[PDB]
């Protein structure tokens, strides 16, 4: 397309400090583009916080966000920035910078967005599950106590890509994260080959492989 | 097909109190020159985007231009108040137009002050949107009957600007042209 | 990349009138004005006129109100100029060009000017009539330089009009050739000569020939060179 | 806080007292940028002037034309407001865009005491009009020559 | 500020038919001179930034086919999708831009509809090192069901528990729109050792009666 | 209106240098209503600089313009052996007036002309006229002086001078000076002398001939 919008990468902080995020545009005719910012809670809709112009730094704010978020622009590298003075526990969400030519215009072009959270670090652990009496039996492994997201799960290094279901990670009571992955397999090949759950964690940069057999 | 060069690439621009009307229609108008001229510093547009108006087409491409001190180029916006914004040229509300401005310090200034561009300073009332008032008669401040003489309460309304090559970064005079795209329900709607 | 084309050179008699044309292509002919500019041979240019292309209202020069008429046609995208009351002193070159100084819609000064020109057109007028050339040899004299060179030339006089196609041994000689610009004289006729210098060894060892063809009078002449 | 301007114009001291005790502005302005001291000097309500300057009103304020309260107060011919403004420390050589010095209005309206009271603290006689003229020629122009010799001798 | 609303929040329609969504405003959004509505219709698949579908409430953005349409006037409008594809599952949003600021709707969820499916339920206790860590996590797993609605309950030696089961649901399945759900129960090592028989009970339209799977600890 | 003279009329410079043409008027003028045009020999004019600072389509970057008030300057920066032409500064602030043109020429060393003088044969006897010629070759620069003397007497209104343009291979010229007269006046005067004085000549060179020789 004729306009390219890019943003910063994913990055999270402890509460209390500030926050620096940026949005850049590139292409032909960018000088007629306003930059607006949109927020999404996990599992909810969109909200508007602010809009700005790159050249003369004209700002407009949402009725419910003045003072907590700072909007800035810089015409030299021709980008826009968002500042957070203080961080709360309720500021863990996915944010989009988006472009619209003029005021009262459709918000057509978008970036990819970046997410922010608050928690305390820990590496995961993985446990197996295999049933016993048939027809088809369901194998799986679960993983507990990891943060941030995500963990790449794998089935025989991707050799089996049917009947796979990885459960979308959901936070538990104490705020940590748990996940589980399962497949169904015919009861014929139960004791012929091994089943292995592979899990890779970038934040902990850890590779774990778990061996699954039925219980004697 | 519309002579956008004459309105944009002209030589003599009149002062703000003598702003120049430029009515324009009966063409096919190309906006790609306005898209990426790489020289306008304050391309700002309200209501209607210029990237997408190519499809639609009406009459009433009423557009005008002048030259103005740099700082107050922000003051030309609907619902915005100011000295020249209120007092020489004021947009209506519910805007649909498109403002363009750019720097011309390199040519429209001469050392020692180019005293050619003037602007009104006061007026009893406040003007209606999109109306022009030109008048050089004196202002009578108080209870003294003043006919044609200048005195302690008789003051010249029009005042001259000061333009210097080494003026402040906003003190150079910018050129401003604003377009205004509207429509009317009457037939014979020439497109563009 | 736009194309401008003009007609050919013309010859007239005093008291007549001359019409010329300019054809434009490769751009919207209804968006720019036409400019006509002349130049006398060996002298600087001088502005004939400018003409719009939509309203028909134009702007002539101050000094040429009662002699020139300007017309444009949008159908063929052409511009014609008719010059009346021509005198023998008006022999010159003309040029048509696209204007960027007076806007073709409302007529105000802008930035820029005559961007693309034509190929130029040549106009002549005189009381004389077409006449064949008068050829004349100039072989080196009896005192031709021994320790040096000699000069060979063929001279043409009373030829009407310009040009003359002159060659020496049908293009055999290509280096050291000088053809001279046409120069008027009190009789009002034409004069010209062509010269090459040769070493003293070529004096009596080879004979040379000047061929001259004058297409307007379609006259072909050939003359040998005899040392004396 | 536009009430104080019309209150000072009307010369109702109780209303200005209660309003400014309630938190009225000390520099409330109209679109023309006029000051309450200007109105008080125009109407010659000395009590309002002294009350307002007690809290520190804009003694060197200027309007759109740059008019200063000393200029208007000299124009009307009020004897004590000008000198209290002077003793507070307002500018005496102040000139608007038209370049009118207080001595110029003083000579124009034929009021003499203001001339000397300005001269007491160092009023300047180097005023330059369109022709660069000073107060001497205007003083002789006003039809009262008895002013002119005083500025001639007060130098 | 102008307020919006959408209906339905979620929808169930088979493949290859018409689907509808209705968006109502709080005040008039018509602009005086230009007689075109200042509304916008957006599509957003999971893990994707939004892609504009309809602008000016009646005009189609480049790059999408005709099978989407929008109509309405005043303060009520409706977007209709005809002859849907399996790819057409996403979240659709209505938002106006009449003046600063703009307010979106709550959201719309589309979902393909088909026959009821027989689900599968399994129960698992954890392994020894999990117990030696200090925690015990017992899992009920329920799979490949349709419709989504299926109650899940626990039972500790034929006795109830409160605030112990965490429920997780997956998204739409590409094969036959059958989903998977998990219920996880965490407890202390001793408390796990404090009881013998754990039972899991499930309720679903695919079952004539709730189905319970129970097992005794260590056997 | 406005007078305009560039000056000097000849700006002969050696190749590989900088050229700074100066254009001047009498009254003041806008900085946005003047242009610079180029004219190759035997070729149509072209646009070079407009607006006194900008450039047109496909213009080499060696060309620039500056100036203000009543004085303007065109800078060529790099002089190539293609850029030799007649240049014109033109105004359009009030009406429009063109300049006087300027000629840029290739410098070289001094030149020694060679001279050949020839009287007519009986091919002019067949007519009622007579015409003698003097020819000079390889001189430098355009200025020169030639003269005639019929029995040590110069006559006016009977001679014509012709010069060619700059030579493409050596950059020099050849001049012809022809004297015409009635045939009757040819044979009643005996001595005819053709003389030449020029800076390229150390001394004035004279050749005298007779009717019979
Ligand atoms: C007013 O004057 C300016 C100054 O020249 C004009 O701008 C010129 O507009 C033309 C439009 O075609 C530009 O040509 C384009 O150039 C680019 C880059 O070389 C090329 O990729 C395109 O295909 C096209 O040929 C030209 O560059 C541009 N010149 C400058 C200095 O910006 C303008 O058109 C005039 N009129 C108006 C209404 O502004």
């Amino acid at each position: 397309t004729q306009m390219q919008l890019v943003q910063s990468g994913t990055e999270v902080k402890k509460p209390g400090e500030s926050l620096k995020i940026s949005c850049k545009g590139s292409g032909y005719g960018f000088i007629t583009y306003w930059i607006g910012w949109v927020r999404q809670m996990p599992g909810k809709g969109l909200e508007w916080m602010g809009i700005i112009y790159p050249g003369d730094s004209e700002t407009r704010y949402s009725p419910s966000f003045q003072g907590q978020v700072t909007i800035s622009a810089d015409k030299s590298i021709n980008t826009a920035y968002l500042q957070w003075s203080s961080l709360k526990a309720s500021d863990t969400a996915i944010y989009y910078c988006a472009g619209g030519s003029g005021i009262s215009t459709p918000m057509d072009v978008w970036g990819q967005g970046t997410t922010v959270t608050v928690a305390s670090t820990k590496g995961p652990s993985v446990f197996p599950l295999a049933p016993s009496s048939g027809g088809t039996a369901a194998l799986g492994c679960l993983v507990k106590d990891y943060f941030p997201e995500p963990v790449t799960v794998s089935w025989n290094s991707g050799a089996l890509t049917s009947g796979v279901h990885t459960f979308p990670a959901v936070l538990q009571s104490s705020g940590l994260y748990s996940l589980s992955s399962v497949v169904t397999v015919p009861s014929s090949s139960l004791g012929t080959q091994t089943y292995i759950c592979n899990v890779n964690h970038k934040p902990s940069n850890t590779k774990v492989d778990k061996k699954v057999e039925p219980k004697s | 097909l519309c002579p956008f060069g004459e309105v944009f690439n002209a030589t003599r621009f009149a002062s703000v109190y003598a702003w120049n009307r430029k009515r324009i229609s009966n063409c096919v108008a190309d906006y790609s020159v306005l898209y990426n001229s790489a020289s306008f510093s304050t391309f700002k547009c309200y209501g209607v985007s210029p990237t997408k108006l190519n499809d639609l087409c009406f009459t009433n491409v009423y557009a005008d231009s002048f030259v103005i001190r740099g700082d107050e180029v922000r003051q030309i916006a609907p619902g915005q108040t100011g000295k020249i914004a209120d007092y020489n040229y004021k947009l209506p509300d519910d805007f649909t137009g498109c403002v363009i401005a750019w720097n011309s310090n390199n040519l429209d200034s001469k050392v020692g002050g180019n005293y050619n561009y003037l602007y009104r300073l006061f007026r009893k009332s406040n003007l209606k949107p999109f109306e022009r008032d030109i008048s050089t008669e004196i202002y009578q401040a108080g209870s003294t009957p003043c006919n044609g003489v200048e005195g302690f309460n008789c003051y010249f309304p029009l005042q001259s600007y000061g333009f210097q090559p080494t003026n402040g970064v906003g003190y150079q005079p910018y050129r401003v042209v604003v377009l205004s795209f509207e429509l009317l329900h009457a037939p014979a709607t020439v497109c563009g | 990349q736009v194309q401008l084309v003009q007609s050919g050179a013309e010859v007239k008699k005093p008291g007549a009138s001359v019409k010329v044309s300019c054809k434009a292509s490769g751009y919207p002919f209804t968006s720019y004005g036409i400019s006509w500019v002349r130049q006398a041979p060996g002298q600087g240019l001088e502005w004939m006129g400018w003409i719009s292309t939509y309203n028909g209202n134009t702007n002539y020069a101050q000094k040429f109100q009662g002699r020139v008429t300007m017309t444009t046609d949008t159908s063929t995208t052409t511009g014609y100029m008719e010059l009346r009351r021509l005198r023998s002193d008006d022999t010159a070159v003309y040029y048509c060009a696209r204007d960027y100084t007076r806007g073709a819609w409302f007529g105000e000064s802008l930035i820029g000017g005559f961007d693309n020109w034509g190929q130029g057109t040549l106009v002549t007028v005189s009381s004389a009539s077409t006449k064949g050339p008068s050829v004349f040899p100039l072989a080196p004299s009896s005192k031709s330089t021994s320790g040096g060179t000699a000069a060979l030339g063929c001279l043409v006089k009373d030829y009407f009009p310009e040009p003359v196609t002159v060659s020496w041994n049908s293009g055999a000689l290509t280096s050291g050739v000088h053809t001279f610009p046409a120069v008027l004289q009190s009789s009002g006729l034409y004069s010209l000569s062509s010269v090459v210098t040769v070493p003293s060894s070529s004096l009596g060892t080879q004979t040379y020939i000047c061929n001259v063809n004058h297409k307007p009078s379609n006259t072909k002449v050939d003359k040998k060179v005899e040392p004396k | 806080g536009k009430k104080l301007l019309e209150a000072a114009r009307a010369g109702q001291d109780d209303e200005v007292r209660i309003l400014m005790a309630n938190g009225a502005d000390v520099n409330a302005c109209d679109p023309s940028g006029i000051t309450p001291l200007h109105l008080a000097a125009d109407k010659g309500h000395l009590e309002i002037v002294e009350v307002l300057l007690k809290y520190g009103a804009d003694v060197n304020a200027m309007d759109v034309w740059g008019r200063t309260p000393l200029h208007l107060a000299a124009f009307t011919g009020h004897l004590e407001i000008v000198e209290v403004l002077l003793k507070y420390g307002a500018d005496v050589n102040a000139c608007d865009l038209n370049g009118y010095t207080p001595l110029h209005l003083a000579a124009g309206r034929g009021h003499l005491e203001i001339v000397e009271v300005l001269l007491k603290n160092g009023a300047g006689v180097n005023a330059q009009d369109k022709f660069g003229k000073t107060a001497f020629d205007i003083s002789i122009d006003n039809g009262n020559e008895d002013l002119a010799e005083i500025l001639q001798s007060s130098s | 500020d102008i307020q919006l609303t959408q209906s339905p929040d979620s929808l169930a329609v088979s493949l290859g038919e018409r689907a509808t969504i209705n968006c109502k405003s709080s005040q008039s959004v018509l602009y005086s001179s230009i007689n075109k509505n200042y509304l916008a219709w957006y599509q957003q698949k999971p893990g994707q930034p939004p892609k504009l579908l309809i602008y000016w409430a009646s005009t189609r953005e480049s790059g999408v086919p005709d099978r989407f349409s929008g109509s309405g006037s005043g303060t009520d409008f409706t977007l209709t999708i005809s002859s849907l594809q399996a790819e057409d599952v996403a979240v659709y949003y209505c938002q106006q831009y009449y003046s600063t600021p703009y307010t979106f709707g709550q959201g719309t969820k589309v979902e393909i509809k088909r026959t009821v499916a027989a689900p599968s339920v399994f129960i698992f206790p954890p392994s020894d090192e999990q117990l030696k860590s200090g925690t015990a996590s017992v899992v009920c797993l329920l799979n490949n069901f349709y419709p989504r609605e299926a109650k899940v309950q626990w039972k500790v030696d034929n006795a109830l528990q409160s605030g112990n089961s965490q429920e997780s649901v997956t998204e739409q399945d590409s094969k036959d729109s059958t989903y998977s759900l998990s219920s996880t129960l965490t407890l202390s090592k001793a408390d796990y050792e404090k009881h013998k028989v754990y039972a899991c009970e499930v309720t679903h339209q695919g079952l004539s009666s709730p189905v319970t799977k129970s097992f005794n600890r260590g056997e």
